[PDB]
């Protein structure tokens, strides 16, 4: 004799012992990224080609 | 030949025979007269105690 069984209702797991099938399905998927930069010219320039002769003195 | 079950699934009583149906009136609906059997028996405490 086993318990009272209902009619109706899905068949469910209901003590220890009842089997119960699980579906697998897994999906995981992670990522990340970062970056950085920097950057720095510098060009100074003078030059007196042909100097007057007043200004040779400096 | 059919078997009857109560809410345990255990067979109880054994049914077959002609069906009467009243012939507006219902016509997938019928009954049976002495139409089972019993098979089983319960137990039950009746005649103990006081």
């Amino acid at each position: 004799n086993y318990g009272y069984q209902p009619l109706f209702e899905d068949r469910r797991p209901r003590n220890i012992g009842d089997t119960l099938t699980i579906v697998l399905q897994e999906n995981v998927s992670a990522s990340k990224s970062s970056s950085a930069n920097a950057s720095r010219d510098g060009k100074t320039s003078f030059g007196f080609d042909t100097v007057p002769r007043y200004l040779q003195g400096l | 030949m059919t078997p009857l079950k109560g809410v345990d699934s255990q067979v109880y009583a054994l049914a077959q025979g002609n069906i009467l149906v009243g012939g507006v009136n219902q016509l997938n609906g019928g009954r049976i007269t002495n139409g089972a059997i019993i098979e089983r028996e319960l137990p039950t405490q009746f005649g103990a105690g006081n």
